[PDB]
């Protein structure tokens, strides 16, 4: 019930739509060109991409921060 | 070549040479391991049939045209319960790629001698 002590509520994940969109740009040739860093860990597969974050990329579960 | 679909499809349920999911296809095609392959095509969307040849017209890449979302659904079975009946609630698929490992059958010397030309 409502107690006295506020709550903050859980990660409630924001659903994104057309995100297929959005992993590789499309021309009039069949070339297809990714725009985000590919992960090179062998734990992933060479399919994932990296996080989009506005300083440096960031890997899924691998979580490995690589910098320049 | 229905029925071929079909059986095709009957061997990947009961070997799970199935990835259902248009990422897990587009992993598959990443991974370059991509054999056969089901298109959907005059369903209802504005701009994801363009990604969809885009992504899976790549190379060494058979082409099944799909006149509905719903009826490659209910053939994959998404959610396939109550067969005294109808299954209950089955959204429409489009894209999926067979990696299936079993290939002595009867039909896929067919389908393989019909895609080959
Ligand atoms: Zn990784």
């Amino acid at each position: 019930k409502s107690y006295t002590t506020p709550k903050k509520n859980k990660h409630k994940r924001k659903k994104v739509k057309l995100a297929v969109l959005k992993y590789y740009k499309v021309d009039e040739n069949g070339k297809i060109s990714r725009l985000r860093r590919e992960c090179p860990s062998d734990e992933c597969g060479a399919g994932v991409f990296m996080a989009s974050h506005f300083d440096r990329h960031y890997c899924g579960k691998c979580c490995l921060t690589y910098c320049f | 070549v229905n029925t071929a679909l079909q059986e095709v499809l009957k061997t990947a349920l009961i070997h799970d040479g199935l990835a259902r999911g248009i990422r897990e296809a587009a992993k598959a095609l990443d991974k370059r391991q991509a054999h056969l392959c089901v298109l959907a095509s005059n369903c209802d969307e504005p701009m994801y049939v363009k990604l969809v040849e885009a992504l899976c017209a790549e190379h060494q890449i058979n082409l099944i045209k799909v006149d509905d979302n719903k009826k490659l659904g209910e053939w994959v079975g998404l959610c396939k319960i109550d067969r005294e009946g109808k299954p209950r609630k089955v959204v429409g698929c489009s894209c999926v790629v067979v990696k299936d490992y079993g290939k002595e059958s009867q039909a896929k010397d067919v389908i393989e001698e019909y895609f080959k030309c």
